[PDB]
């Protein structure tokens, strides 16, 4: 419990809910009863053997774990799927069929596999690892009820726009919104988010509408950061949604100028990239900022 | 488009989407895409004729449960519907509540039973004396009051232009009677609705009162009507006069 | 977060509604009007009897000259500007095209100054035809604000008609009769085709009765004979 | 382009005179009459009276004269002015010609002014400021400046106990100074300048969104405003003040203080009002900004 407004360390985070591994690429754990738990965000590779650790303070027996929770495919949230599925033998996979699918297209987790062996420490010893279209993965559709225990009845929700894939999902009884990067990477210095629009402004602009249509929020979990709640998580789309046209603003301003996407690019790499390093390439997230100046620049309503 | 830069470009952008349009199944379409993004998960488009005075018949169409319709129509509880007859006194919207259906028990029941829970609705009365009627529906979220306003203002506009390109698309619902007079016709009528008889006509229009008499006859077989006091309602119940 | 002209709606609704008294309400239409770019306005109501001349009263900001000369020349039964609002909800620009059929009206209007103008109208819920028109001098309506006009217009006049029926004003009012549930039922179903000894067959009365009963109707209305009185109740929307 | 900026005609009827920095306005009201907006600061009267005669042949024929409020920056000109246009009413509202007569308001702003000046510029001559012709405006007002000019005016406190702006309704055209903030030339958004009260700045900002859609927008610093920019200007300042509430608020909930953000605002924000505006004052006002913004902002749970 606590007064803060934001929770951000390892550990129990309410009731029902944990935070395990790193606060950057956490996952969280969620007890549905005595013997069932469940897993939501699939978090990095190279954190395999911390998460476990940490999973098995909280759980006496893995095959307790009866649900895994993904948002979407991108190599930072489905990481850790290879290595510790072998070792949740009860562990539905839950995703979008897009999410889904990509597992299958082996270029897709080529990407995947190539990023996350990237992010070792310096000789880290990956565990063994089964094939991705070997997981044990239910596809979900937009507005089903995930019946995951007699007090956990989750919601999923089509959030495209960060990726052609990504999806969210709603603990209506908590007013729990698990997030992921649909609304971006929050700024833990200065308290706004930062927007992460990969595939389309217009779908990203488009979910964030629909998710300010939902009950009041009390809590707030992104895919990076842990654990919003109060004023700064009922409001949170509704900001996502203001700063993603703030840095339309500013895109489109500096273009009248005469300025470059790479010029920007590197601006705002310069006032971003310092968080992700632990976590990211410091040139995936140039090219990332490069590709979302790029879709902005396409999809941003001129100023005529 | 419709989208985000401000109130106007939506307007824009839906009037712009909607111009193409030759077939009525996509209006239809369009409207309930505006309507889910806006956040609702149903909504409903009704006319209201104001003959047969004791019946006067009030069509429908929307995308609420079909057995809610079967169940709607087979009792004829559009009747008296409070949503729908609030904009017989007033031009504004109507948010659904329990007080507003006081006097409609059992519909406000079935309707609740059907999951439409919540829900709003906005009257407007074409320039043909028609009343036509909005009707939006959700299941769990209730109607905040800076929601109201918002609401309000997209549903007008969304009424608006619904009710114009229906009326230029000649819809079957909105049609209610292709009744056309002729302008000699139309002015008979104009002066019996004043309450002349057949040779105060004859004498204004300076013909004969056996042509009056047929002019009648030919009013009462286009109205299908018995006498003269029925075409000159039904023609002032119509804005035809 | 919906719409920055959503601020405008809800500060001119907080302004109308504490106003109890009308010259107020059309004070605060001039001031959004002028507000606009706008030099003067004009509301007026088209009722839908005598069918032959049907009374249209007129309320506004013209000068009064140009109102003497628009009733003594009857004007406001070929304006065809108001005319628009019996066939179309939709906003009329003025335009040569429209008023080819009245010229002399728009001459002399142009002879004024009201050069550029629009007209917006809308139905009352009780069968009667309201105009807003908006009117300045030497600048055309540009595409963009002619869209952003018809919108404030369009709920500038809603709100105006409510208001204004709220305080029962006497432009709005109408020929007042007043029936009871029987003889109301009564009207319907004669005006539904119905004779007199029908009608007492179905409500269970005497044929003497029924037609006792439309003197009854007939009186209020200063009505010759039956058929004038269901077309005058179909008009007022009494049935 | 999308920003007009330079000295001389904005458009046809309007005209940019002294320095963008402190500008001041004129506008035709006929072939013989003309109007100005906005006071002014005393280092750019010498500016001023030269460009002036680069557009109008005769200077007396101006017959009023606008001011948004009570600071250096946008009134320092009436000892030096006002005395050759004889038949000029200055118009403004009780707030302004009232800490016109006070003495210390005069004096605060007199001593700001002289730090403009350069090492060589003498200063021209001066008259007093209770002597100034002045008329009081109130809330709504309807200026009949000319055939083509009515002017309303928009109380708009918040930037200062004083502040209005200025709604040409004809060309749809905004005069609003201070009361959206500084706009940032190098990334395009708003920056607040809350430096009385952020309720009624952000009540005034709303009251000014109700206008219709705007073509020309017009701050205090840095010219003019077209297109989309003119058009959500008061939406945008609105957001961008809530957007420095929530960083407030935020880093306050770690622990920091005021000077933290002050000191960081002056360090990205102050080298664009180095020209008329001591870097000192500029960490100062972000200071005072920053505690109304701690004042009045709402909290969390
Ligand atoms: O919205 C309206 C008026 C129109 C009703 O339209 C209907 C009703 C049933 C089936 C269909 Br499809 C459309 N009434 C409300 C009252 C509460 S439930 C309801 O339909
Ligand atoms: O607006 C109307 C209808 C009459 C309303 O204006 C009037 C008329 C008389 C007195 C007053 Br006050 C206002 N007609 C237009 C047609 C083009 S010029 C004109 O006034
Ligand atoms: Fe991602
Ligand atoms: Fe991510
Ligand atoms: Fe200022
Ligand atoms: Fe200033």
């Amino acid at each position: 419990q606590g007064h803060m407004l934001r929770l951000s360390a390892p550990g129990q985070l309410d009731d029902d809910l944990c935070l395990l591994g790193d606060v950057q690429v956490p996952v969280f754990l969620l007890r549905l009863g005595e013997a069932s738990w469940a897993l939501v965000e699939g978090g990095i590779s190279r954190d395999a053997e911390l998460v476990w650790a940490d999973l098995c303070r909280w759980v006496a027996d893995p095959s307790q774990v009866h649900y895994w929770l993904i948002t979407h495919k991108h190599y930072d949230h489905c990481g850790l799927l290879p290595y510790l599925c072998p070792r949740l033998p009860n562990v539905q996979v839950l995703a979008s069929e897009r999410t889904c699918q990509a597992w299958k297209s082996e270029s897709a987790v080529r990407v995947v596999e190539r990023l996350n062996r990237q992010l070792l420490r310096a000789e880290q010893r990956l565990p063994e690892a089964c094939a991705w279209d070997a997981l044990p993965v239910r596809a979900v559709a937009d507005g089903e009820w995930l019946e995951l225990g007699p007090r956990h009845r989750l919601q999923v929700i089509e959030a495209h726009g960060h990726s052609d894939d990504h999806v969210v999902f709603y603990d209506v009884r908590r007013r729990r919104l698990f997030c992921g990067d649909a609304l971006g990477e929050f700024d833990e210095a200065e308290g706004v988010w930062r927007p992460l629009v990969f595939d389309d402004m217009e779908a990203y602009l488009e979910s964030l509408e629909r998710l300010q249509r939902l009950p009041t929020l009390l809590q707030l979990i992104p895919g990076h950061g842990g654990l919003l709640r109060g004023r700064l998580a009922a409001d949170g789309a509704e900001s996502a949604y203001t700063e993603c046209l703030r840095l339309c603003r500013r895109l489109l301003w500096r273009q009248s100028m005469g300025e470059s996407l790479d010029e920007l690019s590197e601006e705002l790499h310069r006032a971003w990239g310092g968080q992700s390093v632990d976590f990211l390439p410091g040139e995936l997230h140039l090219g990332s900022m490069r590709r979302m100046l790029e879709i902005l620049s396409r999809q941003a309503l001129p100023l005529d | 488009m419709r989208n985000d830069g401000g109130f106007l470009l939506w307007w824009d952008g839906l009037r712009s989407e909607m111009q193409p349009i030759h077939d009525s199944q996509g209006v239809f379409a369009v409207l309930e895409k505006e309507v889910r993004r806006l956040g609702f998960d149903y909504y409903a488009y009704g006319v209201r004729h104001t003959i047969p005075f004791t019946r006067p018949k009030t069509e429908v169409h929307g995308t609420y449960p079909k057995a809610w319709l079967e169940r709607y129509q087979m009792q004829n509880y559009g009747a008296v519907d409070p949503a729908i007859l609030n904009g017989l006194r007033s031009s504004e919207m109507v948010v659904w509540s329990d007080s507003l259906f006081d006097q409609s028990r059992m519909l406000w029941n079935e309707a609740r039973d059907w999951g439409l829970c919540v829900g709003a609705t906005l009257p407007i009365r074409a320039p043909n004396n028609l009343l036509s009627v909005l009707s939006v529906a959700r299941d769990q979220q209730n109607i905040s009051s800076f929601e109201r306003e918002e609401i309000r203002l997209r549903l007008r506009c969304m009424i608006e232009l619904l009710t114009q390109k229906l009326t230029d698309l000649e819809h079957p619902m909105l049609m209610s009677n292709p009744v056309c007079l002729s302008h000699r016709e139309r002015e008979i009528l104009q002066w019996t609705a004043d309450g002349k008889s057949s040779g105060e006509i004859a004498i204004i229009l300076s013909i004969s009162e056996s042509t009056v008499n047929f002019h009648h006859k030919n009013i009462q077989k286009k109205f299908d009507a018995p006498n003269k006091t029925l075409a000159a309602a039904y023609a002032a119940a119509l804005g035809l006069i």
